[PDB]
């Protein structure tokens, strides 16, 4: 609930560099197009025009004084892997040996190829080893997938339709437990310990599952959304055992209402105790009503607090947690220290598509916006 | 050296002006020129004050160093379009720092002093409100963040209200981050007559380019 002034923290910008030409149109689906390999030293970076494998290092420029900050670096060295269908959604393994492209396909349908990550370290063929065919119809688009934080074989995937399926991948793909359209399944999230899964459901409930998909929990829908108003989950982030970022948006599916991001921690002796859910409601400053709903959700231990990213802003906020630990408060910085997404040559605002945070070289978050620009930022703490 | 006339619409008059006197100001504004020690305009203001004083409005770039002479043009053409009666703000300025709006502010409170009524608002990292509250001053100066903040984010100003927009020191404007893409984006905001206008002491191509976007309709001038 609680914003306070934090003259301690600035987003310190970087040179944005241009991976892709500007679309004719604007992109509306729910997207994840941007992956960092902290361990290899990585960024993944795909869309309608193939997908591209950067060394983190040439991505990452500082601008020197006298440098017009608004200037975009025109084209950063990195791998052309070009792929049949514009690709959706990227994701790595736990153990970034292994990325997930989810491509949409009028003829085949949804499907993800999955690649050894190993190959684009090799010159001129870079072919993925699995191809898993998740769908033949818009239905099969992919909104959320996560690979498990200590199990890099295992993955969820979560589709527009509202079915789940997690995964298995080896020498192929191999299913291990899906979910019927039906359970209206609207997102996911690995616990910490990748021990259980948080799945986001159209009845703006969260329900634990094991990976088994054997049902642990539930977590109701918060008491203060009126039935008049119903709410589905739209991204869920399971940041400790008993402490969730869940986003809310409207049920019925309207852009034009701007989803709350909810903290929640659950009790442990439940019977009988009740569960805190503090709102925040937009920290991400909608602007937009064009694009599909989507929460970009990061959250950073060392600093206990999250990353909030919406698809429908160019803003980044914090929701930092209080030394209680138990609250939690937004900050608000100086002007001059923002993430915020650029202004397009056609006067548009530009809006994310893929949040990252790299370690390798400060930490450094980095936006793909929709008009292909990469926008890198320091963090200083 | 004169001003220079770079790019002058129809509409906009073409008079140069010796005298605060043949600007028909109201008597409380005239008053408030004359107790800065402006008894006369300078060399910016002969044809910057009639071009922002005239009916109707015109938008305006200008390149001239930074002074009092700019600024309290700037301010006078402020000040000339409030209503103290209406309650909310109606004149937005931008200050590329925060201790650049404290010094402008003051030249405002300055030249406004025989204003009754009239209060004026900073946008700027410190000052803080809840969400519910609509501002009531008449005049609102900040840094473009916590001004874009303030119109969109925290509901404190109806853009739509505002009929005078400064845009100051644009040069230095866009050297930090972030405030090119906050300006742009509170300027979308405002209605179509409000009336635009930006000053600069260099124009790069960038600015330039910058300015542009910022100011429809611009009348140009330089001095020297």
């Amino acid at each position: 609930i609680p914003e306070r002034e934090m003259k301690d923290f600035q987003f310190r910008a970087l040179k944005k560099v241009r991976i892709f030409d500007s679309p004719e149109e604007l992109p509306k689906e729910r997207s994840s197009l941007l992956a960092v390999s902290n361990k290899y030293g990585l960024v993944f970076a795909g869309g309608a025009s193939g997908l591209q494998i950067f060394p983190t290092k040439n991505l990452l420029i500082q601008n020197k004084p006298g440098d017009d900050p608004n200037k975009i670096v025109d084209k950063v060295q990195g791998l052309l892997v070009p792929m049949k269908f514009p690709i959706h959604h990227l994701a790595l393994s736990c153990d970034n040996l292994t990325l997930s492209a989810c491509m949409m396909s009028s003829e085949y349908g949804s499907i993800i190829a999955f690649f050894d990550v190993r190959t684009f370290s090799n010159e001129a063929q870079k072919r993925p080893f699995a191809y898993h065919k998740l769908l033949k119809d818009a239905g099969g688009m992919v909104i959320d997938m996560k690979w498990n934080p200590t199990v890099p074989s295992m993955v969820a995937v979560c589709l527009a339709d509202g079915s789940i399926a997690v995964l298995q991948v080896t020498e192929t793909v191999k299913v291990c437990a899906t979910l019927p359209s039906t359970v209206a399944v609207t997102s996911v999230c690995w616990s910490p310990k990748g021990k259980q899964l948080a799945v986001g459901k159209q009845n703006g409930t969260v329900v634990q599952y094991l990976p088994t998909l054997q049902e642990k929990k539930v977590i109701p829908c918060p008491p203060f959304y009126e039935s008049d108003h119903p709410v589905r989950v739209l991204d869920v982030l399971w940041i400790g055992t008993y402490v969730f970022a869940i986003v809310y948006a409207a049920a019925d599916g309207t852009l034009e209402t701007s989803p709350d991001v909810v903290m929640a921690l659950l009790p442990k002796k439940e019977e009988k105790h009740p569960e805190i859910f503090v709102n925040f409601m937009e920290p991400c400053y909608g602007s937009c009503t064009e694009r599909q709903h989507h929460y970009y959700l990061s959250y950073i231990e060392e600093w206990d607090l999250v990353l909030a990213a919406s698809a429908a802003s160019t803003e980044v906020s914090i929701l930092a947690r209080q030394s209680d630990q138990i609250n939690w408060e937004s900050w608000l910085l100086e002007d001059s220290s923002r993430a915020e997404l650029p202004v397009t040559d056609k006067s548009d605002d530009s809006l994310p598509m893929g949040v990252v945070v790299d370690y390798t070289n400060a930490p450094v978050l980095m936006l793909l916006s929709t008009d292909g620009v990469l926008c890198p930022f320091y963090m200083i703490n | 050296n004169q001003v220079e006339v770079l790019q002058r619409d129809p509409n906009s008059p073409l008079y140069s002006v010796k005298s605060f006197e043949e600007l028909r100001l109201k008597p409380q504004l005239l008053q408030g020129v004359y107790a800065m020690g402006f008894n006369r305009p300078s060399k910016i203001q002969e044809n910057a004050l009639p071009l922002m004083l005239a009916e109707p409005p015109q938008n305006l770039i200008a390149q001239s160093q930074s002074g009092t002479g700019k600024t309290a043009a700037f301010v006078l053409a402020m000040l000339s379009q409030v209503e103290p009666a209406n309650k909310y703000p109606q004149c937005l300025c931008l200050s590329p720092t925060y201790e650049l709006a404290l010094q402008t502010g003051k030249v405002i409170e300055q030249m406004g002093k025989f204003y009754p009524e009239l209060k004026l608002a900073y946008a700027v990292r410190g000052n803080k409100l809840e969400r519910g509250q609509k501002i009531s001053e008449q005049i609102v100066i900040g840094t473009p963040g916590t001004v874009l903040d303030w119109c969109s984010k925290l509901k404190f100003i109806d853009p739509k209200k505002i009929k005078v927009f400064v845009l100051d020191e644009a040069d230095v404007m866009i050297a930090t981050q972030g405030h090119q893409d906050q300006s742009i984006r509170i300027q979308r905001m405002l209605p179509r007559n409000c009336q635009m206008l930006l000053f600069s002491a260099t124009f790069e191509d960038s600015v330039w380019k910058f300015a542009q976007k910022v100011v429809p309709d611009p009348n140009v001038i330089k001095l020297k």
